[PDB]
RNA sequence: CGCAAGACGGACCAGAGCGAAAGCAUUUGCCAAGAAUGUUUUCAUUAAUCAAGAACGAAAGUCGGAGGUUCGAAGACGAUCAGAUACCGUCGUAGUUCCGACCAUAAACGAUGCCGACUGGCGAUGCGGCGGCGUUAUUCCCAUGACCCGCCGGGCAGCUUCCGGGAAACCAAAGUCUUUGGGUUCCGGGGGGAGUAUGGUUGCAAAGCUGAAACUUAAAGGAAUUGACGGAAGGGCACCACC
């Protein structure tokens, strides 16, 4: 029968909500079933770090970072391999794996 | 080609406006105010393949041909101002962001400060692609 | 344009900001020498001037950044005069994050005189002294409360107090932190920023007013 | 492109890449800055401790 | 898809048998 | 439940910490006081749960305050029950 | 982070002084004090204690004043007392 | 390469040591003989293999003891630290005091004495 | 750098809240409405479920006006393909938006009627009330704020097991059922033929509701298990594989 519980990601108590636009499919899926990623990089990135941070003018001053939100819906998530195939009884957690 | 009269000891700052993402890659150098600028260099000037436009070396070998104008004129060092497409779009930097700083420090330009623009709206119009988006 | 050598045909120039900063340096721009057709200050005006207020204000902050507009040229020195303030974005978004509870408001504004500005703010609820609790969030009554407050005080330091001395409270901040204490009985709140400034109206030039501020 | 040629060598050899296997990641030391260190992709078999011939380090590996 | 054609068809073709009924008289 | 507790003769407070109306018998969770302090030197009685301002006679003309439950009261002490 | 060459402490203490506040411009100085910045007496820790202490005595705080000197005697310990 | 050693072996090995742990040098070639004369492997190779993993075997056994056999000396130093430990001969240390809540139950059970009395702050975590 | 037009409310925004359902996120004010909790107030059986009948009811569509940024059925092109009226790229009408009338349908799904009683454990979260060793706000001090601990209601949910049930998947309800009866409404009878035929009714239109038979056939269908297969995922291996 049912391969889930919630059928979502969660729609409790709730009629209906309002969509929102995979990043990468350009598709259109609910808010509270779409994968929701936060990221976190600097903006130079690290390999170029050293050649960049001795040409600099000045002394004190960290760098920035790039604070971005995305929204992958269900196809383009499996694709991109942020999320695979678990066992039957592995798909019980709801812990995200530590770094 | 006429420099200032001093810049011996002090630098003089322009705004280097690196375009991110793909298909194409701008270096756009230009004043404080950014109301008269200088050279203007692309991907795909440096390298005809309509395909390697947003590539890392042709983005290097634009910015490494832009930093000499640069110097040549009298601007020394350089605010930088980023710019990823944005407009209910991609809104992430290309490969050709990285890639150009690396190269143009090096070259012998100095580099004053960094920071991330990029136009994001607080919710706007609808997004080219319909409801089922591309495939294949 | 495509004249020959349009690099040296330019005119380097200087921008002076007000006596308010300690440096005062800003920096260079160039316009074309004059034709008969357009001249220089007609090209030359008009401009704004992002300038940082840890570069303007030797240092160590980084962002509040100020719009200044040069509003009169004077013989190869350009004197600015302020547009408004901004934020960075990086700043602004780091401090948003899960399980907090965002406050907004705005007020328009009269100055003294006849500057009218147009200021935006923002409040975020604290993560609490020593909670066990995973969630910061606040009730909708004690929401616009807070709001009530923020606006209250930011019309009261601004609509007395000359165009002047608001710059002057606005540098160290201390208007946002004077919201930061007066709301703290009714939920704590950490931080308190005004994440832009637009100057919106302005009146005349008034060139004995003008000189006063570059005196 | 119009920098002399270079001379740089192996601290270190990182593994095997390419869809054959047939690139390998290293890691080298400049051989002019100790504190220098770039990532490259070199074809031949190599072992450690060996000098390559640059032609530039612009360029710069991160896949296979 | 299908069962949703299946019906389709079979709704266009209803409409123009009401047509030719309605042509005959 | 231990699935064998008594429900005849129940604990005075551990077992009538319940809902008043999920009791053996059904009490009132409230009371009332005998006050008089100075603002009004009256012997006035008042019920716990105020619902509506009581006034006062003397210099001041208000004494409680209907909250969403009990009564806030104020500068005046003036309590008991008594009994119930 | 915070602050860095604990002398831009005196900048904001200075920058909240000429709008009228020394309820602050005074946390300042202080939350510098005690911190990170022990590095027991940089030269710039005698013009930031010295401002503390006119302020402190500019609207009377006492026990404010024991924290600072009690700070400022540890890192000026078994080093310089001229301070 | 390869050569990782099979159960045959493994489970030979660790027989003949516990019955002639006494026999044991840690050379190759005496350890070999031996196994020659207490018992006979029906092959040369074989014979040459079970000698080198009893001499591998003899190398860790002189260190900590092992888990997958035994000896006699190591199950005298387990019955030496099982019989006494020089940590305490005192229960635990004669006297050990409680701090209240503890102290209305003894109160209700008739003992009154070896107190102290600290009424550490609320809560939890807190 | 300035201006105009239309569209739209990001991040914050959550197995969180409110609503009968459909649904509902910028500020401030006004207009009426409602749940829960508190109460030693009032009335005194005034209730439960429902043919007839009635209100609301996504998106698309129809009629008459306003508007038309953006996206975009239709349509015209460019590629890909043996073919390609498609997937992909460019352009683009209706539509998308607002106002006034129609239309009554959806996987309108928890695929699970409503009301009542009884029967395990545990930790949370939203709202009200009550009890408390303390930190914390301010005016210096029990106004009522924040954080901590416990208790009592009703609400969205979760975890746990030889409660018990089930064909199993699973479910503190789908439990208290051959030891069968708390109250009541709606509805089902192998698979096709067929939501077709036909007559009635409603609608401007599109269609909606109501709804057969002749004839045909021994399987259709559900859950679970073992294999094989996958232009599924993760490991490992071969010069009859590659480099």
């Amino acid at each position: 029968t049912k391969k889930r519980r919630n059928n979502g990601r969660a729609k409790k108590g709730r009629g209906h909500v309002q969509p929102i636009r995979c990043t990468n499919c350009a598709c259109c899926v609910p808010k509270d079933k779409a994968i929701k990623k936060f990221v976190i990089r600097n903006i130079v990135e690290a390999a170029a770090v050293r050649d960049i941070s001795e040409v600099s003018v000045f002394d004190a001053y960290v760098l920035p970072k790039l604070y971005v939100k995305l929204h992958y819906c269900v196809s383009c998530a499996i694709h991109s391999k942020v999320v695979r195939n678990r066992s039957r009884e592995a798909r019980k957690d709801r812990t995200p794996p530590p770094r | 080609s006429l420099g200032p009269q001093v810049a011996e000891g002090e630098n003089v700052f322009g705004v280097c406006h690196i375009f991110a993402s793909f298909n194409d890659t701008f270096v756009h150098v230009t004043d404080l105010s950014g109301k008269e600028t200088i050279c203007r260099v692309t991907g795909g000037m440096k390298v005809k393949a309509d395909r390697d436009e947003s590539s890392p070396y042709a983005a290097m070998l634009a910015a490494q041909d832009v930093a000499q104008r640069c110097k040549e004129l009298g601007i020394t060092a350089l605010h930088i101002k980023l710019r990823a497409t944005g407009g209910n779009r991609t809104k992430t930097p290309g490969p050709g962001a990285q890639s150009a700083l690396r190269a143009l420090a090096r070259s012998g330009m100095k580099i004053g400060r960094i920071e991330d623009v990029t136009p994001i709206p607080s919710d706007s119009t609808r997004r080219k692609g319909g409801r089922r988006g591309r495939r294949l | 344009k495509k004249v020959v050598d349009p690099f040296s045909k330019k005119d380097w120039y200087d921008v002076k900001a007000p006596a308010m900063f300690n440096i005062r340096n800003i920096g260079k721009t160039l316009v074309t020498r004059t034709q008969g057709t357009k001249i220089a200050s007609d090209g030359l005006k008009g401009r704004v001037f992002e300038v940082s207020l840890a570069d303007l204000q030797n240092d160590e902050v980084a962002f509040r950044k100020f719009k200044l507009i040069t509003e009169d040229v004077q013989g190869k020195n350009c004197l600015t005069n302020f547009h408004g303030m901004d934020l960075t974005r990086d700043k602004m978004c780091s401090m948003v994050k899960k399980w907090q509870t965002m406050i907004e408001a705005h007020v328009d504004v009269k100055t003294t005189d006849g500057y009218l500005l147009h200021l935006f703010c923002v409040g975020f609820t604290k993560k609490c002294n020593n909670q066990i609790r995973k969630t910061s969030y606040a009730q909708h009554q004690q929401v616009r409360q807070i709001r009530k407050k923020m606006m209250e005080i930011m019309t009261r330091e601004v609509q007395t107090n000359d165009l002047k001395e608001v710059v002057n409270k606005l540098i160290p901040d201390s208007i946002g932190k004077d919201i930061e204490k007066a709301c703290q009985s009714i939920y704590p709140l950490h931080d308190v920023f005004v994440r832009k400034v637009k100057m919106l109206k302005k009146p005349k030039f008034e060139l004995g007013k003008l000189m006063e501020l570059h005196g | 492109r119009v920098q002399p040629i270079k001379l740089a060598r192996v601290t270190k050899v990182l593994g095997r890449t390419g869809s054959q296997g047939q690139c390998t990641q290293v890691r080298v030391e400049f051989m002019d800055d100790t504190s220098r260190s770039i990532i490259r992709n070199v074809k031949g078999p190599v072992r450690e401790g060996d000098v390559l011939t640059l032609l530039e380090s612009e360029r710069e590996a991160r896949r296979l | 898809m299908r069962a949703k054609w299946r019906k389709k068809r079979m709704r266009r073709l209803k409409r123009k048998r009401r047509k030719m009924r309605q042509r005959s008289k | 439940m231990p699935l064998a507790k008594d429900l005849l003769h129940p604990s005075p407070e551990e077992e009538k910490r319940k809902h008043k109306k999920k009791r053996l018998v059904q009490s009132p969770n409230s009371y009332f006081m005998d006050v008089k302090c100075p603002g009004c030197y009256k012997i006035t009685t008042v019920f716990s749960h105020a619902q509506t301002v009581v006034l006062c006679v003397g210099c001041s003309t208000v004494l409680c305050q209907p909250t969403g439950g009990k009564a806030r009261l104020t500068e005046g002490c003036s309590f008991r029950r008594k009994q119930h | 982070a915070y602050f860095q060459r604990p002398e831009n402490a005196l900048k904001r203490a200075n920058e909240f002084l000429e709008v009228g506040k020394k309820q602050p411009a005074l946390d300042v100085l202080y939350d510098v004090m005690k911190s990170k910045k022990h590095r027991t007496w940089q030269k710039i820790h005698e013009p930031i204690m010295l401002k503390y202490l006119e302020l402190c005595v500019d609207l009377r705080k006492s026990h404010l004043a024991k924290e600072g000197l009690y700070q400022y005697k540890n890192i000026c310990q078994q080093v310089n007392i001229k301070s | 390469m390869g050569r990782v050693r099979t159960k045959t072996v493994k489970k030979a090995a660790r027989v003949i040591i516990e019955k002639y742990y006494t026999r044991l040098g840690n050379d190759f070639h005496t350890n070999k003989r031996v196994c020659e004369e207490i018992a006979i492997i029906p092959s040369k190779k074989l014979r040459n293999k079970i000698a080198g993993y009893v001499t591998h075997l003899m190398k860790r056994i002189q260190r900590g003891p092992v888990r997958g056999i035994s000896i006699k000396l190591q199950e005298e130093e387990r019955e030496r630290r099982d019989n006494y430990v020089p940590e305490v001969s005192a229960l635990d240390q004669e006297i050990i005091e409680v701090d209240p809540d503890t102290k209305e139950m003894l109160k209700l059970l008739d003992f009154g004495s070896l107190s102290n009395l600290q009424v550490t702050q609320p809560t939890v975590g807190m």
